[PDB]
């Protein structure tokens, strides 16, 4: 066939990573493991760790933008009321 | 073709043969590898090397005895070999190495120098014996954290913590009498033998018992020791096999005939009757692979072993190879179980009939510590003759369509699939 160009992935036999040695790896048949049900008592509380790291990056930001949304939602129904249509002609034009 | 065994206070087992020009004598005690702890591993093995030792050795030399020990699974053994004349000489050699030297040849010097060449015996089978590096990893993965998982030759790490009081604590809870079968190959007549041993009593620790254990039981799994520096990949695969003394012990091994072995530089290898050959030869997917129903006590396996260079080709190897084994369930064809038949008696004809009475000896005596008796070449052949391709579809049906499997690996196996791949091809899709 057409010569190919070089990339960062080769198949099966030839990855591209680079020679293993002295790592051994074990394991066992689905079909000898107990059946889905041993997913609590040992991993229930291990669980929700993977958020209780990330929920600061998302709930700060967060945070921030729902209260500034929240504000001048609050200032415009002020604006268009009968008390702030004093403001209005003035911030308006 | 004769086997005689009678008890008195030991039992004696023997096979005479008239033409074999020397004899061989020995005992076989009923526990090996099997009966070790992952601690102590590899005391049996010791205990076969200061057997060997070069002081021991030389005193056998001397009145002009051969020395040889095979440390299995089951079974140990220590046979003594010796031209016909001598046969009660032998003896002579064997009470005084097992009552006499049973505290001189565990001696400082002698067990440190045993210890020290052990140690760079086990060490090379790891560094360079692939094949049966791996096979040894294949029972240990199939039959983990249980007796048949230790390896024969033991560890590394359990062998150079061994100490003198560790063969003595196993020596003295396995070599006893009740554990153990006199075994005679060669000329020697069984009458001839027994009077010998008949003659000198002396129980010593008679009564007691070995200490007992768990059952052994496999386990579908997987030990894959990546290594790519290596030129090739062996791989071994198979399934829980049969024990000895199993109704389809024969057809278990008749199956295994079918697809048998194969060495790709060998003309002759590549013209024979097995169909899976027709698959691998195209691509030429493997330099060599070979059949096997490996039985012990308590289980067995069944399965393969392969060596190839063709590294990004394995998963065909693997896949034809499995699709083959398929058809044992549903399509296997009278001439392959015929074919299998002829050869099945030519390779065990060849095993219990060579020229050398020590191979005959660990035969005779694995056999009768198991089933206290052994099978005759021609009773072998009648079962042989009576297996149909029913028997074949119905084991097959049990052992290999949709079961569990151990795998085991070392060189460049990258290209070896993941588990349950393997195991999917265990079977075939149906309307
Ligand atoms: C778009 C929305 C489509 C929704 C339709 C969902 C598909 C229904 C899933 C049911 C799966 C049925 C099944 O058992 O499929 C099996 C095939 C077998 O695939 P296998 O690799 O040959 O088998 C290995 C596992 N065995 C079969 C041994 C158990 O496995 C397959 O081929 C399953 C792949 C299905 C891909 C669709």
């Amino acid at each position: 066939g057409p010569p190919s160009g070089k990339t960062y992935m080769g198949w099966w036999g030839h990855m591209g990573g680079p020679k293993q040695k002295g790592i051994t790896s074990y394991a066992v048949s689905p079909y000898a493991q107990k059946p889905l049900q041993g997913i609590f008592h040992n991993a229930v509380f291990n669980s929700f760790r993977r958020f209780k790291s990330q929920f600061l990056y998302v709930l700060i930001p967060a945070g921030i933008y729902w209260y500034w949304w929240k504000n001048g939602n609050e200032y415009n129904e002020f604006l268009y009321s009968k008390a702030g249509r004093e403001e209005l002609e003035r911030v308006n034009v | 073709a004769e086997v005689t065994q009678l008890s008195n206070g030991i039992v004696v087992a023997t096979e005479h043969n008239p033409s074999a020009h020397t004899a061989s004598v020995g005992v076989v005690f009923g526990s090996g590898a099997a009966n070790e702890n992952p601690y102590n591993n590899g005391v049996s093995n010791l205990w076969k090397n200061i057997f060997l030792s070069k002081e021991n050795s030389a005193v056998a030399a001397k009145e002009g005895l051969a020395l040889s020990s095979n440390i299995s699974r089951d079974f140990q053994s220590y046979i003594v070999s010796s031209l016909p004349g001598s046969t009660d000489k032998s003896l002579d050699f064997l009470n005084q190495s097992f009552i006499q030297q049973k505290a001189n040849l565990l001696s400082s010097s002698n067990f440190e120098a045993t210890k020290k060449s052990v140690l760079k015996q086990v060490q090379d089978f790891e560094d360079n014996d692939h094949p049966n590096r791996v096979l040894e990893h294949l029972h240990s993965t199939a039959f983990q954290n249980t007796p048949l998982s230790l390896p024969t030759r033991g560890t590394l790490e359990s062998l150079e913590n061994l100490v003198v009081a560790d063969l003595e604590s196993f020596a003295n809870n396995h070599f006893l009498n009740s554990n153990a079968v006199v075994v005679g190959t060669g000329n020697i007549k069984h009458e001839d033998l027994v009077n010998s041993i008949e003659s000198k009593n002396l129980s010593l620790q008679t009564g007691t018992k070995p200490v007992l254990k768990k059952k052994a039981a496999f386990l579908g799994s997987e030990v894959r020791l990546r290594d790519d520096t290596l030129p090739k990949a062996w791989i071994s695969l198979a399934v829980e096999g049969e024990p000895v003394n199993s109704p389809n012990y024969f057809v278990a091994k008749l199956a295994a005939q079918i697809f048998g072995s194969y060495n790709a530089f060998e003309p002759a290898s590549r013209l024979q009757g097995i169909k899976l050959l027709d698959n691998i030869q195209e691509y030429q997917l493997c330099d060599n692979f070979n059949h096997f129903s490996l039985s012990y006590k308590d289980s067995g396996l069944w399965g393969f072993s392969t060596a190839t260079r063709n590294v990004t080709m394995i998963d065909d190897l693997i896949h034809f190879t499995l699709k083959q084994w398929n058809r044992l369930t549903i399509s296997v064809t009278d001439t392959e179980v015929e074919r299998a038949k002829s050869l099945l008696k030519l390779q065990l004809g060849q095993l219990y009939e060579s020229g050398n009475p020590v191979n005959d000896a660990n035969l005779l005596g694995a056999e009768v510590l198991i089933k206290g008796s052994k099978l005759s070449l021609g009773e072998a052949f009648k079962k042989i003759d009576a297996i149909t391709v029913k028997d074949v579809k119905a084991w097959a049906g049990k052992r290999l369509w949709d079961q569990d499997i151990a795998i085991a690996g070392t060189g460049q196996i990258e290209g070896l699939l993941d588990y349950m791949r393997i195991r999917s091809d265990m079977s075939m899709m149906r309307w």
